[PDB]
């Protein structure tokens, strides 16, 4: 059962060489083609390369020859280094499980067929900031559950996630344990130009004497981790 | 490579056009992409299906390579992209640029609206912020407004723009950052949120 999963900085300054891994699991790395995709805030997508263990490795000539793509068999991981960054690089960058097949049109003799690639099982994607700026970890503050906060029996509750740099943001409840409603809204830019969020869950109202709540907020570019009780009044 | 826009009827068929420009024979290969997520492949070698694609979705046989969505459902929104291969290239680098496909006349549905007060805790440290969450909402276009008593608060506003959830309606937040001394000041604030010439006013107060 292929599984990806991108890690990466989340913020890289210009110039600098940015770093990438993609960790498979439930697949050997040697046994498939690999590719790195990525796409701009409301832009395309851009096939950046890909990677076979014989030692293929193509890239996209649209990336200047700044991309290189490796395979490490002992940690199943495919990994990307681009140099020279700009913020023309900043994005989401994806792995993919890639695919070849032939396509034959004519008499395989005078060997008329073609391969063609197609990507079957994408990873979820890493965002990259490439910018001046240092990362900054958020501030969190609980949004306690109050009458006013409260309609018809069902509560609502959340957690503030306040001025952090880059992206991304990750929240659970209660380790992952409470999933149903849960909501938790995409970040706002704020004109100075740090992001701000929330995660708010809907609760019976019953429940808030009985049961404890806490967001599980993760910010891996500055390394914190932040674990808050929420309660009422 | 490809329109940027297509808009269709709830039930009807979405035909959507490849980047096109092939010659030859040609392996085209379409990927889906849905709001907030990662894309997924639908087709691949014109016409075939990975395991779990529904029938619903098939592509042309082997220029003006098409993608055909019949009995399109609201879940189905979403950026096409289209990747064609063919015998005159070894490699096609080039993603098409994509069509965003729009499913109309989807039913209307208000905002719900909640609005926090500053926590004990930010103003504590000498800092306040409003938090005025809106969601459920259909169509994706809203204005928020926020009052002070009943002056129009112009500075230190951060509003989102809509963004699709996974029930196929929106969601949107807005942020008012304050000094502890401007929130507790006035007796009240509001966040408005006007949506389709309709309006919700939720408001908060020191206490």
């Amino acid at each position: 059962q292929v599984q990806l999963q991108e890690s990466g900085p989340g913020l890289v300054k210009p110039s600098e060489t940015l770093s990438l891994t993609c960790s498979v699991s439930g697949a050997s790395i040697s046994d498939h083609y690999w590719s790195w995709i990525r796409q701009s805030p409301g832009k395309g997508l851009e096939w950046i390369g890909y990677v076979y263990d014989s030692g293929d490795t193509n890239y996209n000539p649209s990336l200047k020859s700044r991309v290189n793509l490796s395979l490490d068999t002992s940690k199943n991981q495919v990994s990307l280094s681009l140099t020279a960054v700009t913020a023309a690089d900043s994005a989401i960058y994806y792995c993919a499980r890639t695919q070849h097949g032939r396509r034959i049109y004519g008499i395989v003799a005078f060997r008329e067929w073609f391969t063609y690639f197609y990507m079957d099982v994408w990873g979820q994607g890493t965002p990259v900031t490439v910018s001046s700026a240092s990362t900054k970890g958020p501030s969190v503050f609980p949004l306690a559950p109050s009458s006013k906060s409260t309609s018809g029996g069902t509560a609502a509750l959340g957690c503030l996630v306040k001025d952090y740099f880059p992206e991304p943001v990750t929240v659970s409840w209660n380790s992952g344990a409470l999933t149903s409603g849960v909501h938790t809204f995409p970040a706002v830019l704020q004109s100075s130009g740090l992001y701000s969020l929330s995660s708010v869950v809907t609760v019976p109202s019953s429940s808030l004497g009985t049961q404890t709540y806490i967001c599980n907020v993760n910010h891996k570019p500055s390394n914190t981790k932040v674990d808050k009780k929420v309660e009422p009044k | 490579t490809q329109p940027s826009q297509l808009s269709v009827a709830p039930g009807e068929t979405a035909r959507i056009s490849c980047g096109g420009r092939s010659l030859g024979s040609r392996a085209v290969q379409w990927y889906q992409q849905k709001p907030g997520q990662a894309p997924v492949l639908v087709i691949y070698n014109n016409q075939d299906r990975p395991s779990g694609i529904p029938e619903r979705f098939s592509g042309s046989p082997d220029t003006t390579a098409t993608l055909t969505i019949s009995r399109v459902e609201a879940g189905d929104e979403a950026d096409y992209y289209c990747h064609m291969w063919d015998s005159r290239s070894a490699i096609n680098w080039v993603f098409g640029g994509g069509t965003k496909l729009t499913v109309l006349g989807q039913p209307k549905a208000a905002p719900s609206v909640t609005l926090f007060p500053p926590s004990s805790e930010e103003l504590q440290a000498n800092k306040a912020t409003l938090v005025c969450l809106i969601s459920d909402f259909y169509p994706g276009a809203v204005t928020v407004a926020w009052k002070a008593d009943s002056s129009p608060v112009k500075a230190g506003v951060e509003t989102t723009t809509p963004s699709k959830q996974s029930n196929n309606k929106y969601a949107a937040s807005s942020y008012l950052s304050l000094t502890p001394e401007q929130w507790k000041s006035h007796k009240s604030y509001s966040c408005q949120v006007t949506h389709e010439g309709s309006t919700v006013e939720k408001t908060v107060a020191p206490t």
